[PDB]
C-alpha cells in the first residue's frame, strides 16, 4: 500500500481571539436545552415586582442579543483617542 | 517558629515558619502539601494590620510585610488570577476543585451576578458534584437541606420555600445521572465562565471631570464600566494595545503602542487600589501573551 | 346684627409627616397634563435599546406604582432592630 | 489683607478680609452682599490643600483651615441644606433662584437622575425664567442654541437633533405664556424637590459583613441604599428615632431612641467621610426639629 503527509506547523491560537468566542450554551446543545426548559419551570414561581437593577440590565443584554464576547468585540471598536475620549465624556 | 494556618477552598493547613521565610517559600510549601503544580493562578492573600486584604509578595520576607501581628498568622490560598479558558487550561483535579469552589462562592454571595434560570442549573451541577448519582435510599427528603445551592437574591424572587426549591433542585440533580463528579465541576465552569462579571477585578475610578466609573481588570483586557452598569462595559482596551501603565499616587496612566493615541489616565481613590491594579494588570497581561506566544 | 367665634392654636405640622405628602404632578392637574402630553410626544422618537439602569429602574418604580413618600413610609416601617438586621443582611 | 473670591450660582465678589477673619465673618459679608436673610440653608465650600471639597467651618479663622494657599481664596457659595418643601420655605426671590441654578446644575449633569418627560417639562420651565414670555419677534430660530437645556443621556436616547430639541422646547415654552419669571423658578423646583434622589447626600458604606451600600443623608433622616439603585432606598430612619450620632475612626454608630434597639453601626471608607456625615446628620437633623416645634 501507498500513505503520504505533509509536515507543517498550524498555529492555531490568536491575538484577540477573544473577541470570537461563543458561549457554552451556544455550543452546547444540552445545556441550552436545559436553560430553556428551566425559563418555563421558574416562569410561574417568579415574583415579577421584585426585580433587581442587574436583573433588568440581563433580561435587556438578553433582549438585545447581548452575550460577553460580542460586547468585548464591540466596545472595542474605534481607534485609542476615540474610546478614551468615550471615557471622559463618561 | 512562626505559627502558620494557611485555608484553600476546602483544606486547612498548619506550618511553622523560621523568621527568615519569604512569601514565595510559603507558597511553595502550600502548593506542595495539597499537589498543586498550575501555580500560576494562585496567590495567599491576608489581613494586614490596617484590616486590608492582600496579597503576600513573594520575593519579600513573611515577617517584614504587614501580617496582622496574631498567632497563628491566618491566611487565605486563593486563585488571584483566572484561565481564559477552564476546559484547556485546568488540567488538574484540584486546580478545578479549586477554581470551582470559588466561582461558586462569588456566585452564592451575589459577587458575580447570575440570572435566575443559570443559578438554578449550576446548583444541579454541584450537588451531582457533592452527592455523585441521584440515589432515592440514601438521597431522602431534605438531603439537600444544609447547602447553600442559590443566591439570596434568587431565593427573594421566586414564590417557593425551601421544600419546593429541594424537589426542583432534585429534578435536576438526577437529570445529570451518570456524569462523573469532575464533570460536573466542569460542566459548571464552563457555564459560569460566560457570565459577564465572572473572573473581572473591580474599581471604583474617576475619569478627569469626576465622573465615578467602574475599571474591570481581567484575563482579556481593561474594561470600563457605567456606574450602575458592571454587567455590559461601554469601553475596553485589549492587552496588546497598552505598552505601559504606571501611577502617581492617586493617578494612573496608561499608554498606548503607537503615538499618536493620548495616555489613558483615571483617578483612584487610594494609592493601595493603583498598586492592586499595576499587580493585576501585570500579571493578566503575562499569562495572556504566555498562552499565546510561548 | 350678630357674631361669634371660638379662639384656639391648631397645630398643622407634625413628625413625620413627609410620609404622607404626595407629589406635586399628583396634586396639580395641570403639571399632570403637560407629563401625559410629553410622554406622548416622545414615544416616537425614544431609541428604546438606548435604555440606562436608573432609566429602567424608574420604570419598574412607576410600574409598581412608587413614590417618594410612599417609599419612605414603607421602608421605615418594622421596629428598630428588624431594620438594622436587614441592613447587616445586605 | 487676604485676597477672597465668592461664587454664588450667579454672581462673583471679591472681598479683601483680615488674617483674624472666621469663616463666620465671611459669610455674614456674603448674604449680606447678596441680600440673602434665608442663611442656614447655605454655606461656603473650597478646595483644601489635599484637593478635597470642604465645608468652611464658620466658628474658626479662614487662614486656620487647610484653603488651598493661592490667591485669591476661591469659595463656592451653595446650598449644604434643602428645605423640605420650597414652597413654604424660600421666601425670598434671591433664594428661590439659588436654590433654582443649583438643582437644575445637578439635574443638567446628572447628579439628580430625572425621567425625559420631566426632564423636558422642566427645560421649558427653565426657558420661561430665563426669557419670559416666548416673543416670535425676538426669540427666531435658535434662541436657544446656547442653553444647556437637557441631560446628556436623554440628548442620547432621542433620535432627535438640536433643532429638533429646540422646536420642541419652544412648544412648551409657549405654553408657559404669562407665567411670571418667578413662578416659572417656583414650578421648576415644585417638581424637581419630588424626584428620588433630589436634596439626598449619598455616602459609600458598608455592613459588617463587609457589602457595599449607599447611606443617604438628607432633610427627612437616613435612608439605605442598594449598590446599584439609589433612587429607590431599602431602609429608613426618620429622625426621631437616632438620639445619639458618632464615629470612631471609620466605624460610625448610630444610636436609637429607647435601649431595646441594637446600634445601627455602618463603615465609612475614610474618617474625613464620617465628619461630614456627622456635620450633615447633626444640619438637617436640627432644622428638622426646627420647622416642627420652634
Amino acid at each position: 500500500a501507498e500513505a503520504s503527509a505533509d509536515l507543517r506547523a498550524d498555529a492555531m491560537a490568536k491575538d484577540r481571539s477573544e473577541e470570537e468566542r461563543t458561549t457554552e450554551a451556544e455550543k452546547n446543545e444540552r445545556v441550552q436545552k436545559h436553560l430553556k426548559a428551566l425559563t418555563s419551570e421558574l416562569a410561574n414561581a417568579r415574583d415579577e415586582s421584585k426585580k433587581t437593577a442587574n436583573d433588568m440590565i440581563h433580561a435587556e443584554n438578553m433582549r438585545l442579543g447581548r452575550d460577553k464576547y460580542k460586547t468585548l468585540r464591540q466596545i472595542r471598536q474605534g481607534n485609542t483617542k476615540q474610546r478614551i475620549d468615550e471615557f471622559e465624556s463618561m | 517558629t512562626i505559627s502558620v494556618r494557611v485555608t484553600t477552598m476546602d483544606a486547612e493547613l498548619e506550618f511553622a515558619i523560621q523568621p527568615n521565610t519569604t512569601g514565595k517559600q510559603l507558597f511553595d510549601q502550600v502548593v506542595k502539601t495539597i499537589g498543586l503544580r498550575e501555580v500560576w493562578f494562585f496567590g495567599l492573600q491576608y489581613q494586614d494590620t490596617k484590616g486590608f486584604s492582600t496579597w503576600l509578595k513573594l520575593n519579600k520576607k513573611v515577617t517584614a510585610q504587614d501580617v496582622r501581628k496574631e498567632s497563628p498568622l491566618l491566611f487565605k490560598f486563593r486563585a488571584k488570577f483566572y484561565p481564559e479558558d477552564v476546559s484547556e487550561e485546568l488540567i488538574q483535579d484540584i486546580t478545578q476543585r479549586l477554581f470551582f469552589l470559588q466561582v461558586k462562592e462569588g456566585i452564592l454571595n451575589d459577587d458575580i451576578y447570575c440570572p435566575p434560570e443559570t443559578a438554578v442549573l449550576l446548583a444541579s451541577y454541584a450537588v451531582q458534584s457533592k452527592y455523585g448519582d441521584f440515589n432515592k435510599e440514601v438521597h431522602k427528603s431534605g438531603y439537600l437541606a444544609g447547602d447553600k445551592l442559590l443566591p439570596q437574591r434568587v431565593l427573594e424572587q421566586h414564590k417557593l420555600n425551601k421544600d419546593q426549591w429541594e424537589e426542583r433542585i432534585q429534578v435536576w440533580h438526577e437529570e445529570h445521572r451518570g456524569m462523573l463528579r469532575e464533570d460536573a465541576v466542569l460542566e459548571y465552569l464552563k457555564i459560569a465562565q460566560d457570565l459577564e462579571m465572572y473572573g473581572v477585578n473591580y474599581f471604583s475610578i474617576k475619569n478627569k471631570k469626576g465622573s465615578e466609573l467602574w475599571l474591570g481588570v481581567d484575563a482579556l483586557g481593561l474594561n470600563i464600566y457605567e456606574q450602575n452598569d458592571r454587567l455590559t462595559p461601554k469601553i475596553g482596551f485589549p492587552w496588546s494595545e497598552i505598552r505601559n501603565i504606571s501611577f502617581n499616587d492617586k493617578k494612573f496612566v496608561i499608554k498606548p503602542i503607537d503615538k499618536k493615541a493620548p495616555d489613558f489616565v483615571f483617578y483612584a481613590p487610594r494609592l493601595r487600589i493603583n498598586k492592586r491594579i499595576l499587580a493585576l494588570c501585570m500579571g493578566n497581561h503575562e499569562l495572556y501573551m504566555r498562552r499565546r506566544k510561548p
